[PDB]
């Protein structure tokens, strides 16, 4: 009973106290905590009873008192202020990889399933069946985790009374640039490696594949093959997987198609050949070019010119500019992005649509979204990820914020507006229109000569006065960005050769023309919903700016999944990994925007002996609290007086106890 | 917010209009203003006092074609507020009070004309933003350089405009007043040697499409008579509007001669070849090896088959042995003042060099000599 | 510890920087500060406002270069402060507050400039230790002698320092301000003869470049001058950055005659030769055949071709024929004032002559004239 | 016996020839050669292949005019036979074989033009003898000086000679390629801002007279602009030959302005003051008193109304305030380098530095060097 199970209720909350409670609390096999209505889960690496019938109904409605923490208590938490507000509500699952997010979300999926319908669970059935698909598609190996999922999944869950209807998915924040770029010992999408390794035979004489190896978009990594992974058992699982979801062979067969006309675009070539006025890049070989046009039944010589050439089409002609080796190179990147993206796309809509709903009145939202990342090596993707995880801090830290004002006011207190400094600042510093490093990345795609070291000359003249930002002393390629988690260093390698993502009309209208129904049918769609992005950034910015926009008509909550040890040892526990944790998780933004509370009592008894010898007053209240505060000689603006709690602590902690310390030396 | 900018490119003879962004105009007219010249007989039929554009070309008959622009000066301000209200409604079907605008001019015009184009671009159409460049720049801007000097023939002027990293040498800035307008003239004019008669303003028209359709630029001018004169394998045949069949020898590479030899029309200037190598000459020691191989072509009236290869031959005679001689002619020089400036008008840092209606209102028009150059 | 010191050898015309211990320098590169002299027209190109170094030669063709050192004498402080930084930053990449740092200066400057060194190093790049040396003893420490008379000449000044077994004789010490900055400006004069003109600061560095290539000293000035105007065989042919070609005959040696004869630039001043043997004469009667025989030359300006002959010469018509006349011209002499240092600044006994901080702190900047020589 | 010497004063832009010994020049024309461009139809009319000096200007609408000399350089040598011809013959009346000839150069031109001009009067002409003179000491010559600094301006180029008690300082002496001909070339380039444009070499001309009828030097160049940008008070009018009318405002004072500021047509040079001061700082401390206080203004180009005010404020700006600062600036100072040549040429004691056919045919071209200067 030493443990505790709210921090909030403490009166002196600290990084080390909060370190000392989690640590006190994973010794005791007690996972969950509580920072006010946010939940602290530790992944512990072995089977605990997080399930059960009897958990159901303990933790069923307001029954319970929530003295345990659980997620149960998240989920009847939502259900309860669903029906309350009479408002949707979102659960954001955030974490590092393997920190226990994905078990955590289909417990969230189970126990809703269990508590809301009670009657009929093929929603959940349904919903499940999906996941090996979309793991398939949106997980990759990185240099720090083995199975990391490069996209935040969106699973709304349809509530009409207690009724569980068709569930939607959505996919959001996807890494458009780990398809044609992998970094040193990572590889690209686990899609890829498992159609190479898990097809059949005939399909692969078919389609001319051959080992991983060979090929460019993934023998960049230089590992092909995970030590500890069977791509062929995971292959038949998603075959499996699609069979239980409707997929015909044809739509199997035209999705092998696709991702091998992908492969083979990977490995076409460009030779600089001299022109009268320009250098101007011609294929090498025509038979990779030939074998993406059968595979995707397109023209070839189309095919060819929408790659080494450029339209510009007027009313009354058409003319085409040869491309350069460098600009043919991000054409055929850019005709790769989009198809894979097409495809995800395809995927998740008819995922949702065999599961499709019939009304849309109430509906429970559930965010699996990757965390912070700060890795040794550190570039452009993680910029992205650092900024969308801004982002969701600045709602964190709203809701934190949000919470401290409740606390403020329910005691009787004459309730003042309390200073808070968000994080808006990092936003504007990364995504500012005027001069944000984004902008001035986007700029440069398109300015005539500009390299990443005019890039990042530009970002050292237009933020050299921020803050926020610094620059290194020496001339290295590099800049940093002192986030909420500390300062993080982005290495400028890539950043112009990572961000060209333009498709043009050409070869939309090429894909459209093609001869099977499920490509045309996707890039039809594909140009009646198409818009000023040309970039990566400014698509991902937009996919961000679409998910904030559906998080904000509900009152998130939030779950924060921890990771004790890297080597997932059951048990073994460090104190600088916790650190590290809390500082990426955002757990200490609390702490931080705390700066303090004591209740009315415990410094009553405790510095007593400081003014007088001992001063037992019988009668303690506020009087007896403010005679000990203007004895000290200490001005009312520093600290607060209400009935028992809410008193601040901004500097008068030390110096009591330095007096403390004082009166205790001479006995 | 998200407020796109125009781009509007009106030269002497072609308008070139779109949203910034775009990889083309989306409104590409002549710049031309017609007013019926006979009398209208059927009751209701000639209640229409003007035609724009290609309804102006359209009723080409029966209408007198003023151009409001020569010699990139806007000479009839109230034709070319009639231009304006065309491209912005019924072309570009938007309204210019919700979009920043983005106008080329010439490098040495008069003042006067910029000065009145951003009165009315304020005070009539009431746009929100404006900025006025200078079209060898966003040739530039198009061409993906930042090191060349460029020149620039649209059927106005002929200017070059020498520019080293990024640094214009306004010295250096050459302008002559010969261009596609002279050639289309000069053509009419020597067509009657076959006994051909163009005169009203219809008739330049098809003067106009003849010239581009059958006129080359010859390499050696010579030796291309001589051929001429000894055989008759160099003519071609155009069909006028009514049925009947011209022939034309000589004249195919005569008509174009004249930007080597502007003395065919009186005039004591230069060549272009010369002039670019006397702009060049003007600049820096230091600055010529770079720009004798970034020679930028733009402009629709350097779209004669043959002019770089004739470019390069003069530059190279003039031009020292040791030095390398290159001439840039992309096959969309026709639109690279466009294409240009909409790269120009798209970027986030440019959204501070706008003329805004704040600047205008507290400075008077004369805040455009000051913020744009 | 182990604290490597840094030898800096900022002279008016070149820096020579690196680590002590080694045995050539790491950086050596202009003493220049560029400044853009036109317009800028494009969006983002023109955020520089300095260029120092080789960036400033790459750019030459639109900037104002400026030399921040004039005759030995710092005279613009804010430009030696980024010359400073950039040799400390982008050149040798390391941080300046953990290593003491060597600096030389000429003998007979004012001491102004030696003070306000000793503040900018400790008070600007907060270095640990400080020393100022004279570039003659560092040629001596170069050379491997301690005893000699050493002609110095870089392109800001040139003096004599005659010293015996390592004793200076400072009342024998001569200084002019005629050195190679005065011979590039006289070739530039001499060079309109023949038509050619260079004036801004840009042709100055080509100027610059044709005195190394092609100028060199001349054993007897008149008979050369006979044999010049007699013949064409000593004209040489210069290419210009543009591909002019130019050619110079009696200029190669008449540009570096003004070292032994100023009257050519209008100065009273006596040649070199004269100057050593006055600084000779200055000495004591038992140091004179010792320096005779030890005559070393350092710096730039004495890499002309012929010029130790002609030096010999001079000196054996001046001096008794009984003397024996050595002039000592190594193949390095042009970096013998960095080796020097570097050879000072890596002895273990010299770690207790540093100017520490402690003893700046205590003392103000005036220390350095009772630490320092 | 009494053969009189014939001073000729061939500047860049105007002859100015006469006899030693009066008192204004005989004759005063401008130094053009034209050539028709055009095609002559009527039998007889057109028998007449050049046109020189005034008759060249009567024609001025049917020629090229081209100058025989640019930046005191002769560069057509047929050109200048021709126009020396003419000044012999046609204006003088005088046969050249009976008359010593007294011409002028500038201080730093190159030696082939001072031999070419040798050979031509010794071998074309045949004239008995002949010297070539330097325009400053002429200048002070006519101004009944011995002491002075001169800043001599014709159309060519801008030169400063320093001199002492008759005794030179050559190392002293500047030049700048910066006179009236690019005054006159900067006003036509700065005319198109109001819309008038002048091209050819007939218009050039009219350019320079309006130069020389309406632009003056303001003392204070930023108040004035305000001045002229708040009022119409500074407005001139002009009418063209064909009758036509044009006003010029701050044009009046901002062509003579390239002269204090050569940044204004893209030189780095700086201005005629600063140049001045330069000069001045070169020479001697015991000079520099005398010097400051005889500041003599020779040219056309110094007859822009205010240019000594300037020129007086901006010296006493640069130099000390204890010096006593004097602008000699005759009202007949177009004309003093002639006046100073025929004051110098009918000496008595001048008889014996003539170039006599004699001494030339012993010597060749080449005597021209060491008998003068
Ligand atoms: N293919 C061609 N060959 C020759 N001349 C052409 C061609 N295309 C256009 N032109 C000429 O170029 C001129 C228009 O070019 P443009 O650059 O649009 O002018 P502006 O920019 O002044 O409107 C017209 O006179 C036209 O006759
Ligand atoms: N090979 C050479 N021949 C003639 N002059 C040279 C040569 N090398 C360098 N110089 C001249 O010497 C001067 C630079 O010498 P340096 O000793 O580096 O000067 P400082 O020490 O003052 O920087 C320059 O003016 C350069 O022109
Ligand atoms: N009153 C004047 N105001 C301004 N400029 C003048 C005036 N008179 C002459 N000039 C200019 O001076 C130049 C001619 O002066 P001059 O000394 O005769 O030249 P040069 O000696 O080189 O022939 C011409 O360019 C002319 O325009
Ligand atoms: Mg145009
Ligand atoms: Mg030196
Ligand atoms: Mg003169």
């Amino acid at each position: 009973e030493d443990g505790v199970e709210d921090m909030t209720q403490l009166e002196d909350l600290q990084e080390t106290t909060v370190l000392a409670n989690l640590k006190t609390r994973f010794e005791r096999n007690l996972i969950y905590t509580y920072i006010g209505s946010i939940l602290v889960s530790v992944n512990p690496y072995r089977m605990f009873a997080i399930y059960g019938p009897e958990q159901v109904q303990q933790y069923s409605g307001r029954a319970l008192g929530e003295n345990p923490p659980h997620l149960f208590a998240i989920a009847n938490l939502a259900f309860a202020k669903m029906l309350d507000a009479k408002q949707n509500q979102c659960v954001i699952i955030s974490g590092e990889s393997g920190s226990g997010k994905t078990e955590a979300t289909k417990l969230i999926l189970r126990c809703l399933a269990a508590m809301n319908q009670r009657r009929d669970v093929m929603q959940q059935i349904k919903i499940l069946e999906a996941t090996p698909l979309l793991e398939a598609f949106g997980n990759a190996k990185t240099v720090r985790n083995d199975n990391s999922s490069r996209f935040g999944k969106f699973v709304e869950i349809f509530l009409e009374g207690g009724v569980i209807c068709g569930a939607i998915t959505s996919q959001y924040l996807l890494e458009k640039s780990r398809i044609v770029f992998q970094a040193k010992n990572e590889r690209n999408y686990h899609i890829f490696y498992e159609l190479l390794a898990g097809l059949p035979a005939q399909l692969r004489q078919a389609f001319s594949l051959q080992e991983a190896e060979t090929y460019y978009y993934l023998n960049q990594g230089g590992n092909c093959e995970i030590a500890g992974k069977s791509d062929a058992d995971d292959f038949r699982r998603l075959l499996a997987a699609m069979e239980v979801l409707g997929f015909t062979s044809e739509d199997q067969d035209s999705i092998f198609r696709i991702l091998a006309s992908i492969l083979h675009l990977g490995n076409v070539y460009f030779e600089k050949h001299e022109t009268d006025a320009q250098e101007v890049a011609s294929v090498v070989s025509a038979r990779e070019i030939q074998a993406v046009a059968e595979l995707l039944q397109v023209s070839p010589e189309g095919l060819q010119k929408a790659i080494t050439f450029k339209v510009t089409e007027t009313i009354r002609e058409k003319i085409f500019t040869p491309l350069t080796v460098e600009s043919a190179v991000d054409a055929r990147d850019a005709i790769a992005k989009v198809l894979y993206a097409l495809l995800f796309g395809w995927l998740i809509t008819r995922v949702n649509a065999l599961v499709s709903p019939k009304q849309d009145t109430l509906s429970i939202a559930i965010l699996d979204i990757y965390g912070f990342e700060d890795l040794s090596f550190n570039s452009f993707e993680q910029l992205c990820i650092n900024y969308a995880n801004e982002n969701l801090q600045y709602l964190f830290n709203k809701i934190v914020f949000q919470e401290e004002q409740e606390e403020y006011i329910r005691e009787q207190m004459d309730w003042r507006e309390i200073a808070f400094a968000d994080n808006q600042p990092c936003i504007n510093l990364i995504s500012l229109k005027p001069y944000g490093i984004l902008r001035i990345l986007d700029d440069q795609c398109c300015f005539p000569q500009a390299t990443d070291h005019t890039f990042l000359q530009k970002c050292h003249y237009h933020h050299g006065a921020n803050p926020l930002y610094s620059k290194p002393k020496m001339p290295l390629p590099e800049f940093t960005i002192k986030h909420y988690a500390g300062k993080v260093t982005y290495q400028v390698h890539k950043f112009l050769d990572k961000n060209h993502d333009q498709v043009r009309q050409d070869v939309l209208d090429l894909f459209v023309h093609s001869r099977t129904r499920v490509v045309a049918h996707l890039f039809s769609s594909h140009a009646a919903q198409t818009y000023k992005a040309h970039t990566v950034a400014a698509k991902f910015q937009q996919s961000l700016l679409d998910l904030v926009e559906k998080m904000e008509r509900c009152n998130p909550l939030f779950v924060r999944c921890l990771k004790p040890n890297h080597k997932k040892e059951p048990g073994l526990f460090e104190p600088d990994v916790m650190m590290a944790q809390l500082r990426y998780s955002g757990v200490l933004e609390t702490v931080r925007i705390r700066k303090v509370r004591l209740p009315f009592q415990v410094f009553i008894d405790r510095y007593r002996c400081l003014v007088a010898l001992k001063l037992n007053v019988p009668a303690d209240g506020d009087m007896c609290v403010s005679l000990l505060s203007r004895l000290c000689t200490v001005t009312p603006d520093m600290y607060r007086v209400g009935i028992s709690k809410l008193f601040l602590k901004e500097h008068l902690h030390q110096l009591l106890e330095s007096m403390r310390e004082r009166v205790q030396n001479r006995a | 917010d998200e407020t796109t900018a125009l781009v509007c490119d009106n030269g002497s003879g072609l308008v070139k209009a779109g949203f910034a962004g775009d990889d083309a105009p989306r409104a590409v007219f002549p710049s031309i203003v017609g007013r019926p010249r006979h009398q209208g007989v059927m009751v209701g039929m000639g209640q229409k006092d003007s035609y724009v554009g290609d309804e102006a070309q359209s009723k080409r008959g029966i209408l007198t074609l003023k151009y409001p622009i020569e010699h990139g000066i806007i000479t009839n301000w109230d034709d070319m507020e009639k231009i304006w209200h065309h491209t912005f409604y019924n072309e570009l079907r938007v309204a210019p009070e919700e979009h920043p605008t983005l106008l080329t001019e010439a490098p040495l015009n008069p003042k006067a004309n910029r000065e009145k184009m951003t009165q009315i671009m304020f005070e009539t159409f009431n746009v929100p933003a404006m900025y006025v460049a200078i079209q060898a720049v966003l040739s530039l801007y198009a061409s993906g350089r930042t090191t060349g000097i460029v020149l620039d023939s649209g059927d106005g002027v002929t200017h070059n405009v020498p520019i080293y990293e990024g640094y214009a040498l306004p010295h250096a800035i050459m302008r002559l007043d010969l261009a596609g307008r002279d050639l289309t003239d000069y053509l009419m004019k020597i067509l009657t040697e076959r006994g051909y008669s163009f005169v009203t303003t219809a008739e330049r028209e098809i003067v106009r499409d003849i010239k581009e359709k059958l006129c080359y630029v010859a390499l050696d001018f010579e030796n291309e008579m001589a051929t001429a004169a000894s055989s008759s394998s160099l003519e071609k045949s155009y069909e006028l509007p009514d049925g009947q069949v011209i022939t034309i020898g000589n004249e195919r590479f005569r008509c174009p001669e004249t930007l080597f030899q502007p003395s065919f029309i009186g005039m004591e200037s230069a060549g272009i070849h010369e002039t670019t190598y006397n702009s060049i000459m003007k600049c820096d020691i230091d600055i010529r090896k770079d720009l004798y191989a970034n020679n930028v072509m733009s402009g629709g009236t350097t779209m004669y088959p043959g002019i770089a290869d004739r470019m390069q031959k003069e530059i190279t005679a003039l031009a020292p042995s040791t030095m390398k001689i290159k001439i840039i002619a992309p096959p969309e020089r026709k639109y690279s003042v466009w294409i240009g400036g909409s790269i120009l008008a798209s970027l986030s840092t440019f959204q501070q060099m706008w003329i805004t209606k704040q600047e205008y209102d507290e400075a008077g028009p004369s805040i455009v000599h000051r913020k744009c150059f």
